[PDB]
């Protein structure tokens, strides 16, 4: 309703570099707000494509970022009678991030590995990795669950089973409040999906540089499965955490599995254990429903509740004909230990292929009210098809199911404005929660600013 | 906390086969390669194997191909080394090793098991005192503990009243059976002045004999 | 008596004629004044009222364009007819209605494309072997059918990038299967091999010549082949007047529309052709597969029927999409393909055994009704569409055009198409709101208030400012 | 195998030192080093991984260097607890492979051996044997040797040697041999001597006695 679409902040990165395909708030150790934005297309040493990271501080009139720092260079390491090879061309660094405390995470989803053993290897794979910062010290620390030391032969005498070699590890991410770093990996367990967990004290003190295969006792992984509902589901496309079990010491995972079952796609919450809670099933094949999710209590009741995009959805016209246009599921958290009954509120698309549903960022209380709001992007929306988010502010029944306010971009086509969304943060501390918008494809980051309400909705 | 809590010392004659245990505390045994070490004085150190207790994929170094077999049971969170055909070398100290961060690291290691191979029956200690020969200050006694099996014994002077100025050596594999001897030096105007006793203790057979100290 | 025509109390010629389609209006002289201008036209003939100058519109229809329908599509350069008529004129006044017909034909003997896209990952090779001698025996088959028959191929696997493509050791990047005992070709997203051709052997000597490939995950990707053969018009051959069959075979999942983010591709399909002289998908591995929408206005822009020929363990699947997909064809193919000929003949007669009109263009102020009659004369109301019919069978539908008052627009057109039919109905409609003495008004009339209005049709009206 | 070569093989030095253990492998293992401690009668603790890493809850004194062939365990200023053997251990390759190990011992000032001899016991030689044991008390440095001669000759089959480890109160060693021999071959002769030989003097300590005499 309130966010200014006069005088926004634009930060750039360089071309083709896909800076803003991700971004999140970061506060210093003194609460100092900064943007970090990844670049996963940015060059490297050899002129090769390897992703990169920056970190904005807040001016008014943006401008150019310092960039973040990971070490680019590939390693080998000859030991216990193996070799093995880690390689970051097309990695991918910055295809997210996510601010912590005082630490920054950006990952690598595409960065590959192998291990060779005489004439025989694990295969050349992308594993994924995520780096860490605590950018004041310059500390950095790396975390690569999926790494390992098997040969191809022992997989395939094992039908693939606990195959991680394609976990694409970092593909998303979130990090509980308590600090525990919940990597989404959609390739893990032979293209299943699987969830890698372990705290961001424990990573940073079991890693060494060089050591390349490391443990990290206190780390949890999902579980594979033989059930065919799961097969290519890419469980973990995307993540999120909150809680939804009433009990205040267990945080809940709700993880995005856009093609579960047969290109249904699902969404499923789980326990810290990855016990399944509760699962939403998409209601349109190839949807995508799962692709993003959001947690936020939109109805001021103090429980959390979910959100769903499923930006392929096609919605039904005049004739017999289907529009896709995308989807937006809105569930209301029951009181007591109950499941998440249908969904609470629709939110459809209106432009062709506009994708909406695509990123949903909450946005705290932006009009201050009383109950928080959400930002629904759609890259390609609007008249123009140049991008659009749309702002839907929470109720005592759920959300409005009108926008209060649609940011159109103020990039040129193909800007893929929207893809990336964050809000909730104040970064001007004027009292008011503010939101970042990626535009990947103009390498551009856009910062809306919440001002005082004109007169209320 | 990582703790490996090995078994007990084994005692077997050759040719018998033994089993050693290495029990995880404080971890899950399936979260590391676990190893197996093989300690002798003179000969050192020598690694013998790994195993991966997720799978049960095991490595050995050739030297102990046949001798060694290394299992795991993630259920009872227990290594094991079995050791078949047993010898006189195969006498060692021998422990169970798990890395901390490095996959092929050697940084967590248990107490060890002792393994004895011998034909030897439980046989009792000789003790025979040691007096000097027909002068100083200080003057110097001894007793000779000898053809006892299996380790230990447990000596003390006086029942355990004399111990500053003793030295009681370590037991040496005399043919299949151990000697040992230890040493006390007092002033001359305590002995033969004041009674000195030599107390051995074998367990093993259940034995505490005791000899004092007489002049010649 | 008085009727709405009167008890409305109208004020000019055009008021009148949007009160009621029934009513007429009165241009003469020698008028009583006690007596209405506007009333039925056998009052004003009654009220002595000139014959020509009673303003009086009917709404008519009448047809332009009438071409028999053909017996046959086989010879002609597309001199076939399968709709009749093909224009008709529509005259329609005021909150009226007129009705008309259309008679749609599945013409026999009818010129057919058919385009063989082909899934040939390695679990495709004993497919491969089964299909040698497909386009002689399929030849001999849609003979019965058709004397213009083309046939074409293509092939697809996947997107030829990691983690889909094997890419170690570099052995495996030129024969994907070598930690087999065995050698396939290197990977490959999509590759155009024949043209569509009347030439039937070269189709079995193409395929004699082709091998599978190999990749690591079991979701395909044939979408992507779907797209470009649809798109690459020139470069498949589709004709202009022709049935356009689709023959997509599979024994596995497919890739959709947002997976290809797991290879680092995040720009979506533009839906354009990049097949160029080298016959392989230049776009591969730069763009997402496409979505489903995407995959609809492209197959129905260039009229495609896509069939869906794949294995009983997917056919549930392929069944869901072909919903989502309105027009296609699912069909259970064996696990050699030893059954595609019959399938694609059953799906051919399964194409053409509908009709179902479609309108174009349709004025806002404009609303239709049909009543279809299919079978045997047998009339079937408020259904534009026909079902169960067989090659030269022939449908009509009755059809009433219904106009709310009257648009600003005088004269506009649309279109009454059936689905995937080259021939169509054009109607041209024009709205008789007005009345021909208007055109010889007077301006600042004498008899008017001393000029200060206007004499039209035998009465005054307040001039242009009033 | 890759050989590891540990040098050296003891050193002795004081509190407050710094000291340094270097190994030497056959061929390259880029890093691939672990440095371990096993204190007196103890088990094994990890010390350094991967060439220079510490193992959680080591001290900062000790530190790994080195590269290619050659590595080094850096100890600066001794503390009392790190007087224990150490050992290298190289994991580049199977089978991992170790090194012949380190003893850290006290450095003190020499002190001669006190050297005490003593004939058969009454009652073993009415049981058929013999046994004449030399003490040699309280001497450092550790290199000591022992020499028994029956009647003026040297003697060497039936001798058993005994060593202690360092004492803890006065950082000396001692040792103990012992002549077996049959009650009927022990009577044959008449003198029994045993000779030390230390670097604290030139001329060996002698200690003798003569059978039936006394
Ligand atoms: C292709 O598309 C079809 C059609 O949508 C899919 O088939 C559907 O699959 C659903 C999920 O497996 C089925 O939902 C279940 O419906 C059960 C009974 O209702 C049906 O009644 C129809 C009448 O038309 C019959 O044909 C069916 O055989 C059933 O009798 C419910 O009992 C069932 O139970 C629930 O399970 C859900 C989990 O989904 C739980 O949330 C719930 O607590 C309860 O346990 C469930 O709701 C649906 O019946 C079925 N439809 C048909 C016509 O078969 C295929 O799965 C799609 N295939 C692919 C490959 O995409
Ligand atoms: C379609 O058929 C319907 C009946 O199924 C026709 O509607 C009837 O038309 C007659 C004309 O003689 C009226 O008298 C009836 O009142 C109508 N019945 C209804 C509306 O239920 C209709 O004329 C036909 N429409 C077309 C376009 O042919
Ligand atoms: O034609 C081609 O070139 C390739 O054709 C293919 C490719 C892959 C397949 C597979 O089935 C590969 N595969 C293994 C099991 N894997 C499970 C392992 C245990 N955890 C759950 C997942 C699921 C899976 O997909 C089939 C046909
Ligand atoms: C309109 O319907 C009548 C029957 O009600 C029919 O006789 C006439 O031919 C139809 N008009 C047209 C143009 O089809
Ligand atoms: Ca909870
Ligand atoms: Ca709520
Ligand atoms: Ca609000
Ligand atoms: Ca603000
Ligand atoms: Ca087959
Ligand atoms: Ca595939
Ligand atoms: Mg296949």
């Amino acid at each position: 309703l309130n966010l200014d679409p006069v005088q926004l902040t634009f930060y750039a990165g360089p071309n083709g570099s896909q800076f803003g395909f991700s971004l999140d708030f970061h506060k210093d150790s003194h609460g100092r707000v900064a943007i970090v934005v990844g670049a996963p297309r940015t060059l490297g040493p050899s002129q090769e494509e390897t992703g990169g990271v920056f970190l904005c501080p807040w001016r008014a009139e943006g401008g150019q970022c310092p960039s973040l720092l990971f070490d680019l260079r590939d390693e080998t390491r000859n030991v216990g009678s193996q070799t093995l090879q880690t390689f970051k061309a097309r990695q991918g660094l910055g295809a997210s991030v996510v601010s912590w405390s005082d630490v920054i995470v950006a990952c690598a989803p595409w960065q590959h590995w192998n291990v060779l053993e005489k004439t025989e290897e694990a295969e050349k794979t992308p594993v994924g990795s995520c780096f860490l910062a605590q950018p004041e010290s310059g500390r950095r620390a790396e975390y690569s669950p999926c790494r390992g030391n098997t040969l191809s032969r022992i997989y395939v005498e094992n039908d693939f089973s606990w195959d991680k070699r394609y976990c694409e590890a970092g593909f998303s991410s979130v990090v509980t409040q308590a600090g525990e770093l919940v990597l989404g990996a959609p390739g893990g367990y032979y293209f299943l999906g699987l969830l890698a967990q372990a705290p961001v004290a424990d990573i940073f003190s079991s890693y060494r540089p060089g050591i390349l295969l490391w443990h990290v006792s206190s780390q949890s992984l999902s579980f594979d499965s033989s059930n065919p509902e799961y097969f290519d589901g890419y469980w973990g496309y995307s993540v999120a955490v909150g809680e939804f079990d009433g009990d205040l010491n267990t945080t809940e995972y709700v993880v995005g599995a856009p093609t579960w079952s047969w290109t249904l796609g699902a969404v499923e919450i789980l326990d810290s254990y990855y016990q399944r809670l509760h699962r939403l099933r998409g209601e349109q094949m190839a949807s995508y429903f799962g692709h993003s999710v959001a947690v936020t209590d939109v109805n001021g009741d103090g429980r959390h509740d979910l959100l769903v995009g499923a930006p392929l959805y096609m919605e039904s016209r005049a004739d017999r004909k289907l529009a896709e246009v995308g989807r937006v599921y809105l569930f209301l958290q029951p009181r007591g230990p109950h499941a998440l009954g249908a969904p609470s509120l629709l939110l459809t698309g209106t432009q062709l292929y506009g994708r909406f549903g695509s990123a949903i960022a909450p946005l705290g209380d932006l009009d201050r009210d009383g109950y928080n709001d959400i930002a629904v992007a759609a890259p390609y929306g609007g008249p123009s098809g140049r991008g659009q988010v749309l702002v839907f502010l929470g109720q005592s029944e759920g959300l409005r199911s009108r926008p209060s306010q649609v940011l159109d971009s103020p990039f040129p086509t193909g800007s893929a404005f929207g893809f990336s969304l964050r809000g909730a943060v104040d970064i001007d501390d004027n009292g008011y929660p503010d939101l970042i918008v990626g535009a990947y494809g103009a390498n551009q980051v856009a910062v809306y600013r919440a001002q005082p309400v004109v007169k209320a909705s | 906390e990582v703790q490996l809590q090995q078994s007990g010392a084994e005692l077997v004659k050759p040719g018998a086969s033994v089993k050693l245990s290495c029990t995880a505390s404080g971890f899950n045994i399936k979260d590391t390669y676990v190893h197996w070490v093989k300690q002798r004085p003179e000969q050192g150190l020598e690694w013998i194997g790994r195993i991966d207790p997720a799978n049960g994929y095991t490595k050995y170094d050739p030297k102990f191909q046949g001798k060694a077999t290394i299992t795991a049971d993630t259920s009872s969170n227990t290594a094991y080394l079995q050791l078949s055909s047993l010898t006189s070398e195969d006498t060692a100290v021998y422990y169970c090793v798990r890395p901390l961060y490095d996959y092929y690291a050697m940084d967590y290691w248990g107490q060890g098991t002792s393994v004895t191979v011998s034909s030897a029956k439980t046989t009792a200690p000789s003790v025979y005192p040691l007096a000097p020969v027909c002068t100083g200050s200080s003057v110097t006694l001894g007793c000779l503990v000898k053809g006892y099996f299996p380790e230990p014994v447990t000596l003390t002077w006086n029942s355990g009243s004399l111990s500053s100025g003793v030295h009681t050596f370590p037991a040496v594999l005399q043919s299949d059976l151990y000697t040992l001897s230890s040493s006390v030096t007092v002033t001359s105007s305590t002995w033969p002045s004041q009674s000195i006793t030599c107390n051995v203790a074998h367990p093993a057979s259940s034995t505490k004999v005791d000899k004092k100290i007489e002049p010649r | 008596g008085p009727n709405i025509c009167t008890t409305r109390g109208v004020s000019s010629c055009q008021q009148c004629l949007a009160v009621s389609p029934m009513c007429a209006w009165c241009s003469d002289e020698a008028l009583p004044l006690g007596s209405p201008r506007c009333d039925l036209k056998e009052n004003l003939l009654k009220d002595n009222c000139a014959p020509e100058s009673i303003e009086f519109p009917v709404s008519e229809a009448r047809v332009l364009e009438d071409r028999p329908l053909s017996d046959k599509g086989s010879g002609d350069s597309s001199q076939v007819t399968q709709v009749s008529p093909q224009r008709i004129a529509l005259r329609l006044r005021p909150d009226d209605s007129k009705n008309f017909s259309i008679q749609v034909r599945q013409v026999e003997d009818y010129p057919v494309d058919i385009y063989y896209l082909m899934d040939l990952s390695y679990s495709m090779k004993d497919d491969l072997w089964s299909i040698q001698n497909l386009g002689t025996k399929l030849a001999t088959q849609m003979r019965k059918l058709t004397s213009n028959l083309r046939i074409g191929f293509g092939a697809f696997v996947d997107k030829p990038v990691s983690p889909y493509m094997y890419i170690s050791p570099p052995e495996a990047l030129e024969n994907p299967c070598y930690d087999m005992k065995t050698t396939c070709l290197p990977m490959f997203g999509y590759k155009h091999v024949l043209t569509l051709t009347d030439q039937v052997t070269r189709f079995n000597e193409e395929v004699k010549k082709q091998s599978v490939s190999r990749n690591r995950d079991a979701p395909e990707g044939g979408f992507d082949a779907i797209m470009q053969a649809t798109v690459c018009d020139e470069k498949i051959g589709w004709r202009n007047d022709a049935s356009h069959l689709l023959v997509f075979t599979t024994d596995a999942k497919t890739h959709i529309a947002l997976d290809g983010r797991l290879a680092g591709i995040v720009q979506p399909n533009d839906g354009q052709c990049h097949v160029g002289s080298d016959n392989h998908y230049s776009a591969s591995t730069t763009m997402d597969y496409p979505s489903l929408g995407l995959m609809t206005e492209k197959l129905s822009q260039k009229n495609i029927n896509l069939i869906f020929a794949v294995t009983e363990n997917v056919v549930n699947l392929y069944q869901n999409y072909s919903e989502l997909i309105p027009g296609t064809t699912v069909g259970v193919l064996s696990m050699d393909s030893s059954n595609v000929l019959q399938l694609i003949v059953d799906a051919y007669g399964k194409i053409r055994s509908k009709v179902e009109l479609e309108v174009r263009d349709l004025p806002e102020e404009l609303s239709l009704s049909f009543n279809a009659t299919c079978l045997n004369n047998e009339v079937i109301p408020g259904l534009k569409s026909c079902m169960g019919l067989k090659i030269g069978d022939t449908v009509s539908f009755s059809i009433e055009a219904k106009v709310r008052g009257c648009p600003q627009e005088k004269e506009k057109s649309f279109t009454i198409k059936p689905v995937g039919f080259k021939d169509s109905l054009i109607v041209q409609v024009t709205f008789d709101c007005d009345c021909a003495c208007q055109a010889q008004a007077e301006p600042n009339s004498h008899r008017c208030n001393n000029g200060n209005g206007t004499f039209e049709c035998g009465v005054c009206r307040c001039g242009p400012g009033w | 195998d890759i050989l590891m070569t540990q040098s050296p093989s003891s050193m002795s030095v004081s509190l407050g030192d710094t000291v340094s253990i270097t190994c030497h492998a056959s061929q390259g293992i880029s890093s691939n080093i672990g440095w371990l401690q096993q204190k007196p009668g103890k088990s094994f603790m990890g010390l350094i991984y991967y060439g220079t890493n510490l193992v959680d809850g080591v001290p900062s004194r000790f530190s790994g260097s080195g590269s290619g062939a050659d590595y080094s365990l850096t100890i600066s200023s001794l503390d009392s607890e790190d007087f224990a053997d150490y050992y290298c251990v190289q994991y580049a390759q199977l089978p991992y492979t170790f090194g012949g190990g380190t003893k850290l011992e006290i450095k003190r000032a020499d002190a001669a051996p006190t050297v005490s001899i003593f004939p058969p016991s009454s009652e073993q030689l009415t049981s058929g044997g013999a046994s004449v044991v030399c003490f040699l008390n309280n001497f450092y440095p550790k290199d000591i040797n022992v020499k028994w001669k029956i009647d003026g000759s040297e003697r060497q089959n039936g001798v058993l040697n005994s060593w202690t480890d360092q004492d803890s109160k006065d950082s000396t060693y001692s040792m103990s041999s012992t002549l077996t021999l049959t009650k009927d071959e022990y009577e044959r002769h008449n003198s029994y001597t045993c000779e030390a030989t230390h670097k604290t003097s030139t001329s060996p300590i002698v200690k003798s006695f003569n059978r039936n005499e006394c």
